[PDB]
C-alpha cells in the first residue's frame, strides 16, 4: 500500500472534509488555515511522484485553503514564489519541520494553474495579491542588476 | 624550393596527385630528415586553407613518421596552431546543433552544405563516387 | 473512515470534536518522519553508467 | 547506396565471378574479416580469361585480419571481378562481398555534354537539400529538453512517456534523410569540379578573414588529426615549453572549447592530452573543481550531454589521483556546500548528489 | 596490416617503399593505442 | 506586451527610447507591438518605409544595409503579420514589387549560409502572407504567372513545392469551463505565446491541418471521449456545431458570417452537455489553377509510359478543374512528376495508401474530362485540335500497341503483370470510347491513324475467340470493349472502319449461341452483348 508507507492519507482525508458537502466548506478552512507549517507540506507533497493521490486533488485543495483569508494568501504566494522551506526550522531541534531538499521557484503545470486561479479570482484582498505577484516581479528584474 | 614544392603538392591539388607526391617524397627518404621537417612546419600555418580532406593523411602519416627528427619548435608551432583555431570553432555552435546532440546525441550538423572528408573502416573515400553494382 | 463520514450531520460533528485539526497535525508530524522511497536523479545517473553495484531475476 | 546477400547456394573450395556490366575504373577495394576461410586470392578480367586475365591480390590471414586495399595506382580498368574462396578444409556459411568503389565516366557522353547533364543533377540534389533543411527545421524547432534538477524531471527521464517516443523517431528519419541528401550534393558538386578541373579551368586560389571563412568540418578534422599527432608525440617521449604554454586560464578555455561540444572521439583524446599533460601540477584538481562547480552549478544555462563529460571527468580522476590534491579539492567543495545547515542560503541538492557520487567513485577507486 | 600487398613486380615497384608507408602507418596505430592504455 | 496594451502611452514611450521616432532591438519590438490598437500607432510613424526601400534597394543591387541584416528585417515582418489590419496592409499597393524583387534575388557576396538563410526567410514570409488570405492569393498567383511568362529548376522550384501542393494548417484556441489533461507531461517545458490566449488547465492552442475534422481535435484536447462535448461560436450562437464537419467549412462559415478574413486564430467554446452540406474553402492550388497557371507548368516542363501520358494530359485546358477534384492523389501525381520521391511530410508516395490508384488515374481523369467536355461549343474542338497537335492519340496508340503485343501493319508476378496489363487496357479502351463518343469534330488524321494501328486489330483479336464460358468471366473488359464498339458505332463518319473474320456476323454468332444457352437453361454482360448486337445490326445497314 501507498497509504501505509507515506502519509497521503491525511491529505485525502483533508479533501474529502474540504470538498464532499459544499455548504460546510467555508466552515472547515476557517479550521485549518491556522495549523502551522501546513502549507508547506501541501506544497511539497504537490512537487513529487505520484504516491496515492493526483494533482487535481491537492491543487483544490490548496485553492480551497489559501482562499479563505487575505494573510494565507500571501503566505501562498510566498511559498510558490520565493521561499518554500519551513517557517521557524532550526536543525537543532530533530522534531521541527525541516522541509529543504526543493529548489525555490520550479514551476509546473500545477502551479501555473494555481497561480492564475489566485490571480484572477474577484475578492477582497484581490488587490494585495496582484501587488504581491508585481513585487515579486520588480524584485525579480532588480536583482538582474547584479553587475 | 622544397617549400613551394610542398606548397603546390599537398594543398591546391587533388587526392591521387597527392599521393604520388607522397610516394615520391618516401622513396626520396633514403640530412633531408631536417629540412623536410622544417618545410613541412613551415607549410602547416597553411594547412587550413586546403582543398581536399584526402590529401593530408598521406601528410600526417609523413610528419608523425619524421618527428623523431626534432621535438620541440613542432610542438611549439602545434600547441600554437590548436590554440588559435579552437576558440573559432566555438563561435559557430547554435541552439539546434547542441539540443540535437543533447536530446538525441546526434553530431555532425546537418544544416551547413559543406563537407569535407568520408570514411569507411580506415579508408578515405573523397573526389569520387560509390560503384553501383 | 470515508464512508463514516458521509452526511452532514457526521462532518459537523467531527468538527465540532475538533477532528480537523487533529488531521492537520498529524499530517505535518508524519511528512517529518518519512523518507520518499521512490528513484530520483541517483538512480537516472547510475543507469546512464551503464552499470552499478514477474520482473524478478 | 547499395545493399547485396549472397543468395548463391562450406565444405566445397568456392570460386565466384561478379560481371559490372561495363568497363568501370575500379579504385578500392575493401573486404571483411572471412573467419571461414584459410585463403582468398583475386582475378581481374574484362574481356576473356586468357586475353586480359590477370590477378591484383592473393592473401591467407583473410581470417585473422581483414583485407584492406584503399587505392590501385594505375587504376586498371575491369569488368570482371572473380574471387576464390579456399576454406578451412578441417554447415553453410555466408561471406560478405565487402565494398568496392570507383569511377564509371572515362575522359581522355564522351564529348563534354557531362557538363550539361552534371549540372541539372547538382541543381536538383541542391533543391532537395533545401528542402530537407527546411522539413527539419519545422519539425525539430518545436521540442524542449527537462533540466535534471527534480524527480519528476529524474522519472521522466528513466521512463520515457509515450508521446516522446514517436517524436524521437520521426526526427530521427528525418535527420538521416537530410544527411544522405546533403551527402548526395556534394558528391554531385564534387565532381562537377572535377569536370570542370578536367577542361582546364584551374581550381580555386593573412590568417584573419581566412581562419572564420574555413569550413566547420575541415576545422574539426585537421584539429582531430593535429591533437592525435600531439598525443603521439608525447607518447612516444618530456616537453618543457609545451609545459611552459599550457597554464592556468589556458587549460580553463580549452577544455570548454573542445570537450563540452565536441564529438566524442576528440573528447575522449582531449581528456587523456590534458591528464598526460597537466596531470602533475598544483593548480591541478582546483581545475577540475572549477570546472565541476561551474558546469554542473544549478546556475548554468548552457545545454550539454552532462553524463558524457561526467564520465570523463571520472576517468580524469582516476588517473590524476596520485597528486593528491584533487580529492582534497573535492572534499573542500562538499564541506563549503553543506554550510547552510551546520548554523540566507539553501541547499542546492542536485549539486550535492553529484559531487558526492562522484567522490564516491574516486574513494572506491583509491580502496585498491 | 593483412600483409596483402598488390601485384607490383610487374611493372616498375615502388613497393620496397610502399612497404615501409606500411609499417610507418603500423607503428603509429601501435604508438596511439600504446598512448590509450597509457 | 501586455503593460502596452494596458497603456497605450508607454508604446509610444518605448518607440522613443528605441530613437526610431539591432537583432534584440528588432525582436523586442516585434513582441512588444501586437496589442490591437498600439498596431496602428506603430504603423504610422517609421514602419513601413525604412525596411520596404532598404529591401527593394539591397535587391536592386535609406539606411545601408549588409547581407547579414536582410534576414532579421524580414524576419521582423514576418512575426508582425499576424493581426489582421497588417495583413490586409502587405497586399497594398506600395508592398506589391517587394515580392517580386525578392523573386529577382532568388532566381539568380551572398554566401551559401546567406543565401540559405535568405530563401528559408523568404519562403516563410510568403506562406505566412498567403496562409488564409484569399484577397491575397489573386497578388501571389498573378506575380508568379508573370515571373513564368516574361525546365523549371532552382528556388523558383522549392518555392513550389512548399507554398503550393501541400495542405494548410491553421491555428485553433479553445477554452473550456472544466480542465483539459490530455496532450500534458509532468515534466517542465517552457510554452510561451500571446498573453490573449492565457494559462492553465482551461485553455489550450492546437497548431493543426486544415484537412481534420471536429471529433480529432476533441480527441486531441480530450480523453473524455447524454454526456458530450458541444463546440461553441459567438458568431453561431445557440447552433452546436456537428462533430463531421471538417475544417474548411468551418472557415467558409465563418467568413460568410462577416468574420475578418485572414484573422489570427479560431475561438471555440468547449462546453458540457443543416449545417452538412457546406461547401468547402478552396485551397491555393486551386486559386492559382483557376486562372490556368497549371498548362504554362505542363509546358515549361516509376513507369516512364504513365508518367509521360500524365505530363501530356497535363498540356490540355480544362485539365486541372476535373484533376483537382481530389486534392491528395492530383498533388501526389504533381510532386511525383515534379522529380520528388516523397511529399515531405513522413511518407513516401509509393508507400501513400491510394498506391493502387496511381497508376491507372491518368486515364481516368482523361476520360471525365472527355466524357465532362460537351463538342457542342468551341471547348470541344479546340480541345480535340490540340490533342492532335500535341500527339496524345499516337501516345495512346504507342502503349496499346506496347502493351497488346499487336504491332501495327515468376509465374505469380506473370499473372499479376497480366492481370495489371488488362486492366490498363480496359482502362484505355474506356479512354478511346470517351475519346470517340462524348456521351467538323471529325479531324482529317482521323479515320486513317485509326487504320493500319493497332486498334483494329486488337478488336479483332478480342472478339475473334467466341465460347461461352473461357472469356465470359472478364465482365468488365467485354463491358468496356462493347461500350467503344457503340462509341465507334454512334459517329457515322467513322462507321466504314468496320464494313469491308466479320465484326457483325461472329458478334451475331456468339449472340445467337448464348440466346440458344438462356432457351435452353453475368446478366450484365450478355444484356448488354444483346444491346451491342442490336446497335450494330442498325447501324450494319446504314
Amino acid at each position: 500500500d501507498q497509504v501505509s508507507k507515506t502519509s497521503i492519507g491525511w491529505l485525502r482525508l483533508l479533501h474529502h472534509c474540504l470538498t464532499h458537502i459544499s455548504d460546510l466548506e467555508g466552515m472547515m478552512a476557517s479550521a485549518a488555515a491556522p495549523t502551522a507549517n501546513l502549507l508547506q507540506t501541501c506544497a511539497a507533497l504537490l512537487m513529487s511522484p505520484y504516491c496515492g493521490m493526483h494533482s487535481p486533488n491537492i491543487e483544490v485543495v490548496l485553492v480551497k485553503i489559501g482562499l479563505q483569508s487575505t494573510r494565507i494568501g500571501l503566505k501562498l504566494i510566498d511559498i510558490l514564489l520565493r521561499n518554500c522551506a519551513a517557517s521557524g526550522s532550526d536543525p537543532t531541534d530533530l522534531n521541527s519541520p525541516l522541509l529543504f531538499g526543493r529548489l525555490n521557484g520550479l514551476s509546473s503545470d500545477s502551479t501555473i494553474d494555481i497561480l492564475y486561479q489566485l490571480g484572477t479570482t474577484q475578492d477582497p484582498g484581490t488587490k494585495d495579491r496582484i501587488q504581491a505577484l508585481l513585487k515579486w516581479v520588480s524584485d525579480s528584474a532588480r536583482v538582474a542588476a547584479m553587475k | 624550393f622544397l617549400s613551394d614544392i610542398v606548397r603546390v603538392c599537398f594543398f591546391e591539388a587533388g587526392r591521387s596527385i597527392a599521393h604520388k607526391c607522397a610516394r615520391f617524397l618516401a622513396l626520396c627518404i633514403s640530412a633531408f630528415g631536417p629540412v623536410l621537417l622544417k618545410a613541412l612546419l613551415d607549410n602547416m600555418s597553411f594547412l587550413p586553407a586546403a582543398t581536399t580532406g584526402g590529401s593530408v593523411y598521406w601528410y600526417f602519416v609523413l610528419l608523425n613518421y619524421v618527428k623523431d627528427e626534432d621535438l620541440a619548435g613542432c610542438s611549439t608551432a602545434c600547441a600554437s596552431l590548436l590554440t588559435a583555431v579552437s576558440r573559432q570553432l566555438q563561435d559557430r555552435l547554435t541552439p539546434m546543433e547542441a539540443l540535437l546532440q543533447t536530446r538525441y546525441g546526434l553530431y555532425s550538423s546537418p544544416f551547413d552544405p559543406v563537407l569535407f572528408d568520408l570514411e569507411m573502416s580506415g579508408s578515405s573515400c573523397k573526389n569520387v563516387y560509390n560503384s553501383s553494382i | 473512515i470515508l464512508r463514516v463520514l458521509d452526511t452532514s450531520d457526521a462532518l459537523k460533528a467531527f468538527h465540532d470534536m475538533g477532528g480537523v485539526q487533529l488531521i492537520c497535525n498529524n499530517m505535518v508530524t508524519s511528512t517529518r518522519a518519512i523518507v520518499n522511497t521512490a528513484r530520483s536523479m541517483v538512480s537516472t545517473i547510475m543507469k546512464f553508467l551503464d552499470s552499478g553495484p514477474e520482473g524478478i531475476h | 547506396p547499395p545493399h547485396q546477400s549472397i543468395i548463391i547456394e562450406s565444405g566445397a573450395r568456392r570460386f565466384v565471378t561478379l560481371d559490372f556490366g561495363r568497363p568501370i575504373l575500379l579504385t578500392d577495394v575493401l573486404i571483411p574479416t572471412c573467419g571461414d576461410l584459410a585463403s582468398l586470392s583475386i582475378d581481374i578480367w574484362t574481356l576473356g580469361e586468357e586475353v586480359d586475365g590477370r590477378r591484383l591480390v592473393v592473401a591467407t590471414d583473410i581470417s585473422t585480419h581483414s583485407l584492406i586495399l584503399h587505392d590501385l595506382i594505375p587504376p586498371p580498368v575491369c569488368r570482371f571481378m572473380k574471387i576464390t574462396v579456399i576454406g578451412r578444409y578441417g554447415a553453410r556459411a555466408k561471406i560478405p562481398l565487402g565494398f568496392y568503389y570507383g569511377h564509371t565516366y572515362i575522359l581522355p557522353p564522351e564529348i563534354d555534354q557531362h557538363l550539361a547533364m552534371m549540372v541539372a543533377l547538382q541543381e536538383d540534389i541542391q533543391c532537395r537539400y533545401n528542402l530537407a533543411c527546411h522539413r527539419l527545421e519545422t519539425l525539430l524547432q518545436s521540442i524542449d529538453l527537462p533540466p535534471l534538477n527534480s524527480a519528476n524531471n529524474a522519472q521522466y527521464f528513466l521512463r520515457k512517456p509515450d508521446k516522446a517516443v514517436e517524436e524521437d523517431s520521426r526526427v530521427f528519419s528525418a535527420y538521416q534523410d537530410c544527411i544522405q541528401l546533403q551527402l548526395q550534393l556534394n558528391l554531385a558538386h564534387n565532381a562537377v569540379q572535377r569536370l570542370k578541373v578536367a577542361l582546364g579551368a584551374s581550381r580555386k586560389m593573412n590568417p584573419e578573414d581566412l581562419i572564420q571563412t574555413s569550413s566547420t568540418e575541415q576545422l574539426r578534422t585537421i584539429i582531430r588529426y593535429l591533437l592525435d599527432t600531439l598525443l603521439s608525440l608525447l607518447h612516444a617521449s618530456v616537453p618543457a615549453v609545451l609545459q611552459s604554454t599550457f597554464h592556468a586560464q589556458a587549460c580553463e578555455e580549452l577544455f570548454k572549447h573542445l570537450c563540452i561540444s565536441g564529438t566524442p572521439k576528440i573528447r575522449l583524446h582531449t581528456g587523456l592530452l590534458l591528464v598526460q599533460l597537466c596531470g602533475g601540477e598544483r593548480w591541478w584538481g582546483q581545475f577540475l573543481s572549477n570546472v565541476l562547480q561551474e558546469l554542473y552549478n544549478s546556475e548554468q544555462l548552457l545545454i550539454f550531454p552532462q553524463d558524457r563529460v561526467f564520465m570523463l571527468l571520472s576517468c580524469i580522476g582516476q588517473r590524476s589521483l596520485s597528486n593528491s590534491g584533487v580529492l582534497e579539492s573535492l572534499l573542500n567543495l562538499l564541506d563549503n556546500l553543506l554550510s547552510p545547515l551546520q548554523p540566507e542560503g539553501v541547499l542546492d541538492i542536485p549539486m550535492i548528489s553529484w559531487v558526492v557520487m562522484l567522490v564516491s567513485r574516486l574513494l572506491d577507486y583509491v580502496a585498491t | 596490416v593483412s600483409q596483402a600487398l598488390d601485384a607490383r613486380l610487374e611493372v616498375g615497384l615502388e613497393q620496397q617503399a610502399e612497404l615501409m608507408l606500411k609499417m610507418m602507418s603500423t607503428l603509429e596505430a601501435d604508438s596511439i593505442l600504446q598512448a590509450l592504455t597509457n | 506586451c501586455s503593460m502596452c496594451h494596458v497603456h497605450p502611452n508607454y508604446f509610444s514611450l518605448l518607440m522613443g527610447w528605441m530613437g526610431i521616432t539591432t537583432e534584440s532591438h528588432l525582436a523586442t519590438l516585434a513582441s512588444s507591438s501586437q496589442s490591437p490598437e498600439a498596431i496602428k500607432q506603430l504603423l504610422d510613424s517609421g514602419l513601413p518605409s525604412l525596411l520596404v526601400r532598404s529591401l527593394a534597394s539591397f535587391c536592386f543591387s535609406k539606411m545601408p544595409i549588409t547581407a547579414d541584416l536582410v534576414a532579421p528585417i524580414l524576419r521582423f515582418l514576418t512575426e508582425v503579420g499576424n493581426s489582421h489590419i497588417m495583413k490586409d496592409w502587405l497586399g497594398g499597393s506600395e508592398v506589391n514589387p517587394l515580392w517580386t524583387a525578392l523573386l529577382f534575388l532568388l532566381c539568380h557576396g551572398l554566401t551559401t549560409q546567406q543565401r540559405t538563410a535568405i530563401e528559408n526567410a523568404t519562403v516563410a514570409f510568403f506562406l505566412q502572407c498567403i496562409s488564409c488570405h484569399p484577397n491575397n492569393q489573386k497578388l501571389m498567383a498573378q506575380v508568379l504567372c508573370e515571373l513564368f511568362q516574361t525546365n523549371i529548376s532552382g528556388f523558383i522550384r522549392r518555392l513550389f513545392l512548399q507554398l503550393m501542393l501541400e495542405d494548410e494548417k491553421v491555428t485553433m484556441f479553445l477554452q473550456s469551463p472544466c480542465p483539459l489533461y490530455k496532450g500534458r507531461i509532468n515534466a517542465t517545458s517552457h510554452v510561451i505565446q500571446h498573453p490573449m490566449y492565457g494559462a492553465g488547465h482551461k485553455f489550450r492552442t492546437l497548431h493543426l491541418p486544415v484537412s481534420t475534422t471536429l471529433s480529432d481535435v476533441l480527441d486531441r484536447v480530450s480523453d473524455t471521449p447524454v454526456p458530450v462535448f458541444h463546440l461553441f461560436h459567438k458568431l453561431l450562437a445557440g447552433q452546436p456545431l456537428p462533430a463531421e464537419m471538417t475544417l474548411a467549412q468551418l472557415l467558409t462559415l465563418l467568413y460568410d458570417r462577416k468574420l475578418p478574413q485572414g484573422y489570427r486564430s479560431i475561438d471555440l467554446t468547449v462546453k458540457l452537455g443543416s449545417l452538412l452540406e457546406t461547401c468547402p474553402i478552396q485551397s491555393p492550388l486551386q486559386v492559382f489553377a483557376g486562372m490556368g497557371g497549371l498548362a504554362l507548368i505542363a509546358e515549361r516542363l516509376i513507369p516512364a509510359h504513365s508518367l509521360a501520358a500524365f505530363g501530356l494530359f497535363l498540356r490540355l485546358p480544362g485539365y486541372a478543374e476535373v484533376l483537382l477534384k481530389e486534392r491528395k492523389h492530383a498533388q501526389c501525381l504533381l510532386r511525383l512528376v515534379l522529380g520528388v520521391t516523397d511529399d515531405g511530410e513522413g511518407s513516401h508516395i509509393l508507400q501513400s495508401p491510394s498506391a493502387n490508384v496511381l497508376p491507372t488515374l491518368p486515364f481516368h481523369v482523361l476520360r471525365s474530362l472527355f466524357s465532362t467536355t460537351p463538342l457542342t461549343t468551341d471547348d470541344g474542338v479546340l480541345l480535340r485540335r490540340m490533342a492532335l497537335e500535341i500527339g496524345a492519340l499516337h501516345l495512346i496508340l504507342v502503349c496499346l500497341s506496347a502493351l497488346s503485343h499487336h504491332s501495327p501493319r515468376d509465374v505469380e508476378q506473370a499473372l499479376t503483370k497480366q492481370r495489371l496489363e488488362e486492366e490498363h487496357v480496359t482502362c484505355l479502351l474506356q479512354v478511346l470510347a470517351s475519346y470517340i463518343n462524348p456521351v467538323n469534330a471529325l479531324p482529317s488524321v482521323l479515320l486513317e491513324l485509326l487504320s493500319q494501328s493497332c486498334l483494329i486489330p486488337a478488336m479483332s483479336s478480342y472478339l475473334r475467340n467466341d465460347s461461352v464460358l473461357d472469356m465470359a468471366r472478364h465482365v468488365p473488359l467485354y463491358r468496356a470493349l462493347l461500350e467503344l464498339l457503340r462509341a465507334i458505332a454512334s459517329c457515322a463518319a467513322m462507321v466504314p472502319l468496320l464494313l469491308p473474320t466479320s465484326v457483325g456476323t461472329l458478334l451475331a454468332k456468339m449472340k445467337t449461341c448464348v440466346d440458344t444457352y438462356t432457351n435452353r437453361l453475368q446478366k450484365t454482360a450478355e444484356i448488354v452483348y444483346a444491346a451491342t448486337t442490336s446497335l450494330r445490326q442498325a447501324n450494319q445497314e446504314k
